[PDB]
């Protein structure tokens, strides 16, 4: 199959959930991106 | 803060207190060295790194600090979920039951994600909940394994189907089995085939 480094936001270090950039805030566990 | 692409996904791992909701996920050795504390929810947050044959995929699986004990689980637990695994103990009758409480809780939040129902503990001998009492995958487009969070077996089954489902790749491959805390006790491996022959039989039987 196809690798997905070729197949295919940003991460929030406290809880890893993958954030949209519009949002300054993790919608999971309201860390700050700064 | 941003962390400093790769294939991850949020897993909910969900169940009643005392199925082995943590013992399960504390066996893979690199997601518990590099696990994340999440003070503000509660939460233990490990990353779990399956090697594919397209390529590495990370499930980061949420597991609770208990609190399961006490009533149902915050929004913020369970949002942008991508994946579940709902456990209940085969020896537990009780948190058999509770399996569908479980799975309305996570469908209400995250609707149809792909959701594997786990039934632990099946290295005890005197079992409770069998095979043929084992219905509530059948009704809600649930894939069941039986596992043994201690004697790592069944392990990978529930974290391959999520892999395929979520990849959308029926035919992905784990090329190796990811470093495991070694089994503590023995899955006695007589025991493994009837139960797996007993699920053949209830999947086949007409
Ligand atoms: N024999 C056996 N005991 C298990 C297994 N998984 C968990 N246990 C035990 O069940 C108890 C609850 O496990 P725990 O991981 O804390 O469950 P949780 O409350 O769902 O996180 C503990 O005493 C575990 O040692 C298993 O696969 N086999
Ligand atoms: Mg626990
Ligand atoms: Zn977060």
């Amino acid at each position: 199959g196809v690798e997905f480094g070729e197949s295919l936001s940003w991460q929030c270090d406290t809880c890893l959930l993958q954030n949209k950039v519009t949002d300054n805030k993790c919608i999971a566990c309201q860390a700050a991106k700064l | 803060s941003m962390a400093a692409p790769q294939v991850q996904f949020k897993l909910v791992l969900v169940g009643d207190g005392g199925t082995g909701k943590t013992t399960f996920v504390k066996r893979h050795l690199t997601g518990e060295s590099e696990k994340k504390y999440v003070a503000t929810l509660g939460v233990e947050v490990h990353p779990l790194v399956f090697h594919t044959n397209r390529g590495p995929i990370k499930f980061n699986v949420w597991d609770t600090a208990g609190q399961e004990k006490f009533g149902g689980l915050r929004d913020g637990y369970y949002i942008q979920a991508q994946c579940a695994i709902i456990m209940f103990d085969v020896t537990s009758r009780v948190t058999y039951k509770n399996v569908p409480n479980w799975h309305r809780d996570l469908v209400r939040v995250c609707e149809n994600i792909p959701i594997v129902l786990c039934g632990n503990k099946v290295d005890i001998k005197d079992r409770k909940v069998k095979a043929k009492s084992i219905v509530f995958h059948r009704k809600k487009n649930l894939q069941y394994y039986d596992i043994s969070a201690k004697s790592n077996y069944n392990f990978e089954k529930p974290f391959l189907w999520l892999a395929r489902k979520l990849i959308g790749d029926p035919n992905l491959e784990f090329v190796a089995m990811p470093a495991l805390a070694p089994p503590e006790v023995v899955m006695d491996p007589a025991l493994a085939a009837q139960y797996e022959h007993d699920l053949e039989v209830a999947q086949t039987t007409a």
